[PDB]
Parts: structure tokens; C-alpha cells; sequence
């Protein structure tokens, strides 16, 4: 049976990278932006089925749902060239597009209001899956749409279908700006709740790191959400490989889970991506992966704290030796080039894949890196550094008062709080010798 | 390592105790009772045993034949060194 | 014979971390890594790669009361005519020189740390 | 594990020796100015990764770092067809064009107001070093900012990198004209008291001899300093020979330096090269040219007092050298005597063959370098001393310095350099008595 991903996308930035993500991949199969199988690609080998659905008519139609409160960014889908890529009668959108105001609690209230026809559609894609295996959700914790509602979905989607996975693409805001949402951190930290008690994975893809990297690696000039969402969408095509090439082994989602989350609580992954550049041996291709100055997730390196990377996947697409890959291992074993967790067995993992036929590569080998590193940490740490911060001035509580969540007390802002504290106390067991039997 | 009839014979019974673990857990999906207690026990100590044999057939094997695979396969096992802390040995941690 | 001199100075200083284990926790494995590495890593790697895929890592018979330093030997296989030309009696004359000039450079390397 | 070396350039003089020697190693190596690899340098046996790094367009990159205070220099050097060649991230130029003005304490000011400029190259170097065995530093003692910055750079450097060699290329400031510098020796002892808490091994190079050796050996009237920095930059490929060559025996800088220097405070080594000119050199001849005292580059004062010895000898040899004739050649210059040794320890001679590069054209078979610990270069710490003292005892161009803070109070750091310079006098003679042992 295939094993279907539904892909959420959640506001403005959740439905734009969901969008490009969705016209990346016809590009790389060689799909129209109207469903129509390009004549070059008749003779793929991708696996469509698994993130795609195919019309009787052989249209692909992408397995997305693009969930707005406001008309525009769902308009501005419908009336892009690829508005005929996806089925409109799975799309939702709340005609009320006063949307949920950056608040993780009026995102919440909003899922409720609207929770019928979110999980009408939702189960109606389901049962047009043969073995659905869980949903994607692309969204940012610090949203309104993708934190709020996308909380009061994860909740739902929790109760409705326990038995399907839940990952996220949890797209974090820059840190180094200030913020206009001054409860922007308050909406991270009930997101990030909800993640811990109804997520199975949550993907972080800083904002931050992102443009950062834009400017010292891309050399661009104050980064556009456009040329972001471009790396986003690489990053994705990245994680769909091996999906849409298909291989002899890790051909599903349970297993790369099964290898990148060793500890159900610590399911933060860490992504590296290759090649990272504006317009080689394998040894090669995973020291300048392993260069931390191509990570793209800002993470501190704390000097006092010993993070470590838990795991590393290099999947590499393209002509690769595979000798060259043994020799690219030992090599790198040899020359400690990465510190791997104390409290369990170092997991590096390396897959080789073929690119996609339908899309041209200037590059005849990138390669992507998933880490589980405890320098994630340190994210959560400011994180959590940024929620105490705002709490303890009592700033723009009125209008939190005025939400139901909000509006008693804020003991889910004290149980966050707890929350990324007991993340934190975890991440640093895991840094300890002791955490195999912490 | 087909060839390898010492060590594809060990492999089967690895295979099994492997097969025998997930059975128990998909059996019990609850909270194990005594008995299940006692079969994960018995299960851990012969995991323990025989992945330290394993490790150490493999190192033997490193050093009477140069045999790369078996050596990759090592390599590949202990890239932390987890393996060569724990003495070669998969779950080794008391019943 | 240590004829390029990087070659061995790069393999004493990645190996005193580890030579200066106890013999009975070696692994051939560890060391054929630490090898591969000092021949990637230095220019050794500009000689025919024929040559490289025969320089090996001898492990000598293990008796208690040693270290890695005093167990360590490399070795090179020979195969076919070129064998003819260094016989069972070469290569143990070669293995012989080779324990010998071996240490003699640990003790110059100890000399020159201290 | 390489053990990289981080080449400092300071100041004017160093820059542009270091310049030249970059210069000539990019010669040896075949990389044209531009960083790319000569068709016929290709297939070269030399060890590019010793003192350069290798970029990733296969541009080979010295491990250079090229600090002055004043851009004249920086700006010619990157005018110059080889500008291509140097990290253009590891020139750091001072905006405040000001330099030490040839003054020991605003040469060690000015180091420590670029500090963190400074040691965020240096770093940045580091980290682009996978084994760094040490930093050289390139520099002359008698100006400003070589002198006083480079004490303080020495300084932070020994704190940074506890655990790093210290190699310098001191430049020593002609003893046979008057330096427009009054204060010049002052400068010059400062520096020496840093060298002699803070450095492993001094080279001294003599302008004076220099400028004498270009005169009287290759015929320059009024030699120009292209003349001495072609001479120098000899000299230091001589010195990097065993790093560019790879060979057998003492192929790293510890090593020479441990068997050249075996009294930690007697680390001041004195060089020698032949042949100095604009027929197959048998070693024997090689050897005995270079026992010639009209062979050393250092104008050393012949007192008839002090009976000054060799401590170590250390010639190598570059070009088609027979082994047996250099077997038989050590042992001719042994019987011959041709040279007095210290009488506390083993007389240290040694002869290294080597091959010369395949990408330089060598006109003579053989060449020669000495490094030679000769107790003779006390005469030259001792000149300095009496010129030191003889600007002190007249307070001599003091009311400059009170006006630095370094030496607004007193002149004590100077007062306790020139004692450290006496007690290193001291030793040397010590050294040359047979008493040294208990020393």
C-alpha cells in the first residue's frame, strides 16, 4: 500500500512554501502546472503516488491542503499557474479573514470554530488514501494561522487519526530582528506545548539561520521570503528524494524516522543541505556538508555545554562511488570531524540516490544532511529565554486577557515554560554520559 | 556474509531473537506482565551474548583474514566507538 | 624503509594516541582507519594508487606486557612475479628492518616532544 | 598531522622580505602569481600544505599573514603581479597611518590597540590550519612597530597559543652606521628582552653585514635592499628547504630546532649560506668553504679576548651530493679541527643531503646552508648593549618616550631589559667557560 503524506499549509508562510514546494516537485517530474504529464517524462521512475495523487486522467495532483483565514494567499494559489495542480474541493478557507491575529490562542479558537470542515476535508483526503500515513503540517510556531491553528489542527488531528504520523515543517521566526508581535514568543512557546504533547516530529527551519545564510553564503543583500522559500523548497525536495527516486532500502517514512528520533520527547531535527551556493568525491561532499559554516539552523555552539550531534543522514544524489563512500566514512571516522552523542551509539547514516530526470542539475551530486545535534539546545534555551522575557513585563496582556485561553490566567504560558525547561534539562542529559540511563 | 556459515548461523539466531522481541512487544502492546517481564530478560541476556560474540568473532576474523566487509560492517557498528565501550556487545544492559 | 618521511611522522603523531593503549585493546579496524587517513592526508596519495592498495598494517603476535607502540607494524603485500622478486625471506628481513628503524623513530619523536 | 607554520610579515622590512620569500617558494613550487600550478610544477614532489594552504579553485595560498601599520607597502604588494597570491582576508592595514614612528612603546601600544584585529586573523588562520605547528614571525627590531608591536604581539601570541612553536626572523639593525634612531638601541633592547622571554630561537640578521656581504661578495656598490632581500629570501629558502623537500631525518622545525639549540636560553642561532655569488662542489670542498670565516653572514666583532666556539653546526647540502663522499668528508673535517666546540657538551655537526627542487633552475650542482650557534654573537649583543648604555647614561632621546605611557613614569622596563640583555651576555660567556655545566 502507498504510504500518502498529506502537506498542510498554514497562513501566509506556510501556503507560500507549500506552494513553491508544490511547483518544484512537478518541475522535478516533469509535471505541468495544469496536472499534465510533460512528454519527457513518461519514462520516470519517480514514485509519484506517495506524495502525489494521480488523476484517472494521469494528472498529478499534489496531496496538499492550503489552509488560509484570509482570502488572499489562497486567491493568490488559485490564480497561479499551478492553481490546477491541486483539487479545490480539498481546500478550506475561512471566509472570516480576520484571521487569528498572530495569537496561538485565537489560531486555536479559529481551528474549533472551523474544526468540522478542516476535519471533513481532511478525513475525505484520507479515505482517498489507500494507506495514508500521516500528515505534514508546513507552518511557522510564531504565526497566527500556523501556530494558533495550527495548534488547535494538531489537537484535532491527535484525536481524530492517533494512528497516523504527525510531522511538522516548523519554520522558526529570526530571532536577531524585533519581533512586531510582541507575543510572538508567547505563541512559539503554546505551539511548541502542542508539539511536545501531539507532535511526532517537528522539522525547525529557522527564519534566522536562513537569511543569515542568504547574506554570508548567498551574498544577498537583504534576503526576499522569495529566495527563502527557494531554499526551502530545495531543502523539501531534499527530504522528498527518496521519495521520488525509488531505491532498495528506506523507501518509507517510518524508517528515516525510526533513524533520525531516538528519544520521542527529542524530535527536533537539525537539517544541512548541499550544495548551498549561488551560481568532488564523496569524502569531499560530506567534509564541506560537515563545515559548520554550511549548517543552516542557527544553534549555538556553547563552548561550556559539549552538544553533540545525536545523528547525521548525508543523503547524496547523483553519480556517487559507492567506494568512494566507504573510503568517504573511514575517512571521516578517522579524523573525528563530528562529536556524536555519548548515551547511545554514533548513528551516521549515508544514502545514495539518483536525481530526479525531469529536472536539469548543474550539479551532478548535492547532498542533504539531517542532524540530531544537542546544540539545538541552545535554541530552545533562547526560546525559552525570550518567553520569560516578555512574561515578566505583563506586556499586551489586556488583549490576551480578551482570548479564552488567556483570559483566567496564563498557566499555559507557565506550563510552556515548564515544558521548554524540561526540553532544555533533556537536551542536557543527553549532553551527559549519563543519558542512556538519564 | 552468506558464505559465512559461522557467521550466517549466528546471524539467524539473532534474526530470530529479533523476531522474538518484536513479537512480545506487538503481543503486549500494554504494560508487560511478569511472564513478558522474564521473556524480555531471558531475550536481553542472549542479545547481549551473542552480539558480544559477534564483536568478537568479527575482531577475530579482522585479525586472521583480511576480510573488508566484515571490517566495514565493524566500522560501520562502532562508528562511535559505543560498540567498543559496551565490548562489542548490542544491549548490553543488565535484566 | 620510512623513505618519505611525512608518510611516518604523520603515522606516529595520528598513532601515539594510540600505541600508547594496551596491546589487548587493539582492533585492526581502528587502525586501518587511522592509516587511510594519513595517506589521504598527505602526499603520499600522488604515488600510483597500485602502490597505495598495497601498503597495509601488519598487527604482530599479541603477548601480554605491550602497547600499541611496541605491537604496531606495518605491512605491504605482494602477488604474482612481483612476489618472486621479495620472497618469505625479503619480507621478513624488511619486517625486521622495519621493527627496528620503528623504534628508533619513536624514541627520536619522544626525545624531540620532550 | 601537518605541522603547519603561519608566516607574520611586520612592518616594511618584513613585509617586503616575506614578500620575497613567498616569492621564491612560489618559484620553487611552480605556482604562477595568479595561485595556479605551473604545467611543468604539476608533477612537483614538494609538501605545498608545510606553509601553504591549498583553496579550493586549486589556488596554492601561503599560510601568510601580512600585517603593517602603513599602506604603502600592502598597496605595492597588491599591485604587484603576485597580489593574487595572498589571502587578501589575512593583510590587516591600520586606517591610522600613524605607525610606532620607529618607537618601541607605540610599536607595543599600537599591538595592543589592534589586539583583537590582530588575533581575529590570527585565529582565522588557525582555524585554517588542520596541525599548526607554530607562527614565524618576519619582523625587524630596530623600527616601531616591528620592535615594539612585535613584543607585544609575542606576548599575546605566547598566551593564545601556549603550545605553538615561536620561530622569528629577526632582522638586526646595521651596527656599522648610525641610526637615525638615537633611541634606536633602546628600541633594539626592548625587543631583545622579549626575545628573550618570549621567542624559541632568534636569527639575527645584520643589515650592517649584510649591506658589507652585497659589497664585498657580489660587488653592489651601495647595495639596494633588492640586493639584501634577494640575499635574505636565499636564506630563508635555505631554511625551508627540509620543509619543501620532503625528506628522512628532521623533517620538521621542532626537530631542527632541538638539534640546534640544547640550552633553552642559548636559543640564538647564528646562519650561514654558500655559495654568495651572482664545477661539481665535492662535499669536502662544500664543507670546507663553509668553515671559512669569510663564509659567515654575520658581521661578529673578532675580540681577541674571548675565546668564542661553535656550539652547533648544521649544513645542509642541496644537489647532487655522493653519501660516501659526505661520510668521508665529515670525517676530514673532523680530523682537520676546523672548528672549536664547546667543551661542556658533544660537538654537533651535521650534514644533511638533499635534493634540489626540479622546478628551480640551478646553475651549481650543489649548494650549501650553515646554521652555526657561534658564541661570537655576544660581540654583537654586546655592542648593542654599550650603545644602549651609552644613550641611557645621556638620557638620550627620552623626551619622546616620557610622553608614551610606557615610559611616561620611568624607563624601569628598559632598566630591567638591559639587565636581562647582561645576564644573557653573562651566560655566553659562561657558555664559552668550561664552568658551564654548573653555569
Amino acid at each position: 500500500m502507498p504510504r500518502e503524506i498529506i502537506t498542510l499549509q498554514l497562513g501566509q508562510c506556510g501556503n507560500q512554501i507549500g506552494f513553491e514546494f508544490w511547483k518544484q516537485l512537478c518541475a522535478e517530474h516533469g509535471i505541468s502546472p495544469e496536472g499534465i504529464v510533460e512528454e519527457f517524462a513518461t519514462e520516470g521512475t519517480d514514485r509519484k503516488d506517495v506524495f502525489f495523487y494521480q488523476a484517472d486522467d494521469e494528472h498529478y495532483i499534489p496531496r496538499a491542503v492550503l489552509l488560509d483565514l484570509e482570502p488572499r494567499v489562497i486567491h493568490s494559489i488559485l490564480n497561479s499557474p499551478y492553481a490546477k495542480l491541486y483539487n479545490p474541493e480539498n481546500i478550506y478557507l475561512s471566509e472570516h479573514g480576520g484571521g487569528a491575529g498572530n495569537n496561538w490562542a485565537s489560531g486555536f479558537s479559529q481551528g474549533e470554530k472551523i474544526h468540522e470542515d478542516i476535519f471533513d476535508i481532511i478525513d475525505r483526503e484520507a479515505d482517498g488514501s489507500d494507506s495514508l500515513e500521516g500528515f505534514v503540517l508546513c507552518h511557522s510556531i510564531a504565526g497566527g494561522t500556523g501556530s494558533g491553528l495550527g495548534s488547535y489542527l494538531l489537537e484535532r488531528l491527535n484525536d481524530r487519526y492517533p494512528k497516523k504520523l504527525v510531522q511538522t515543517y516548523s519554520v522558526f521566526p529570526n530571532q536577531d530582528e524585533m519581533s512586531d508581535v510582541v507575543v510572538q514568543p508567547y505563541n512559539s512557546l503554546l505551539t511548541l506545548k502542542r508539539l511536545t504533547q501531539n507532535a511526532d516530529c517537528v522539522v525547525v527551519l529557522d527564519n534566522t539561520a536562513l537569511n543569515r545564510i542568504a547574506t554570508d553564503r548567498l551574498h544577498i543583500q537583504n534576503p526576499s521570503f522569495s529566495q527563502i522559500n527557494q531554499l526551502v523548497s530545495t531543502i523539501m525536495s531534499a527530504s522528498t528524494t527518496t521519495l521520488r527516486y525509488p531505491g532498495y532500502m528506506n523507501n518509507d517514512l517510518i524508517g528515516l524516522i525510526a533513524s533520525l528520533i531516538p528519544t520521542p520527547r527529542l524530535h527536533f531535527l537539525m537539517t544541512g543541505y548541499t550544495p548551498l551556493t549561488t551560481d568532488t568525491t564523496v569524502l569531499d561532499v560530506m567534509r564541506r556538508l560537515l563545515q559548520p559554516k554550511n549548517v543552516m539552523v542557527s544553534t549555538g555552539r556553547d563552548r561550556q555545554t559539549n552538544h553533540c550531534y545525536i545523528a547525521i543522514l548525508n543523503i547524496i544524489q547523483g553519480e556517487v562511488d559507492p567506494t568512494q563512500v566507504h573510503k568517504s566514512l573511514q575517512r571521516i571516522r578517522e579524523r573525528k570531524l563530528a562529536n556524536f552523542i555519548p548515551w547511545g551509539p554514533a548513528s551516521i547514516q549515508v544514502a545514495l540516490s539518483r536525481k530526479s530526470p525531469y529536472l536539469p542539475s548543474a550539479h551532478r551530486v548535492s547532498g542533504l544532511m539531517m542532524a540530531n545535534h544537542t546544540s539545538i539546545s541552545s535554541l530552545f534555551e533562547s526560546s525559552c529565554q525570550q518567553y520569560d522575557k516578555l512574561r515578566k513585563r505583563e506586556a499586551f496582556l489586556e488583549q490576551f486577557r480578551k482570548e479564552d485561553i488567556f483570559k483566567e490566567n496564563f498557566d499555559e504560558l507557565d506550563r510552556s515554560r515548564e515544558v521548554v525547561q524540561e526540553l532544555i534539562d533533556e537536551y542536557h542529559a543527553a549532553t551527559r554520559p549519563d543519558y542512556i540511563s538519564w | 556474509f552468506i558464505l559465512l556459515k559461522p557467521v550466517f548461523h549466528c546471524l539467524n539466531e539473532i534474526l530470530d531473537l529479533c523476531h522474538s522481541f518484536c513479537s512480545l512487544v506487538s503481543q503486549n502492546l500494554g504494560p508487560l506482565d511478569e511472564r513478558g517481564a522474564a521473556q524480555l530478560s531471558i531475550l536481553v541476556k542472549g542479545f547481549s551474548r551473542q552480539s558480544s560474540l559477534l564483536f568478537k568473532i568479527l575482531s577475530s576474523v579482522r585479525n586472521h583474514q583480511i576480510n573488508s566487509d566484515l571490517a566495514q560492517l565493524l566500522l560501520r557498528l562502532d562508528y562511535n566507538k559505543y560498540y567498543t565501550q559496551a565490548g562489542g556487545t548490542l544491549g548490553s544492559f543488565g535484566m | 624503509l620510512l623513505g618519505q618521511g611525512d608518510f611516518i611522522r604523520h603515522l606516529m603523531d595520528l598513532l601515539k594516541p594510540e600505541l600508547v593503549r594496551p596491546a589487548t585493546t587493539l582492533y585492526q579496524h581502528n587502525l586501518t582507519g587511522i592509516l587511510e587517513t594519513a595517506v589521504r592526508a598527505t602526499n603520499a596519495q600522488f604515488d600510483s594508487p597500485e602502490i597505495l592498495k598495497r601498503l597495509d598494517v601488519r598487527l604482530l603476535e599479541v603477548s601480554p606486557g605491550d602497547t600499541g607502540w611496541d605491537v604496531f607494524s606495518l605491512d605491504y603485500h605482494v602477488d604474482g612475479p612481483i612476489a618472486t622478486v621479495f620472497t618469505r625471506e625479503c619480507m621478513s628481513h624488511y619486517l625486521r628492518a622495519f621493527n627496528f628503524l620503528w623504534r628508533a623513530k619513536r624514541v627520536e619523536y619522544i626525545l624531540t616532544d620532550i
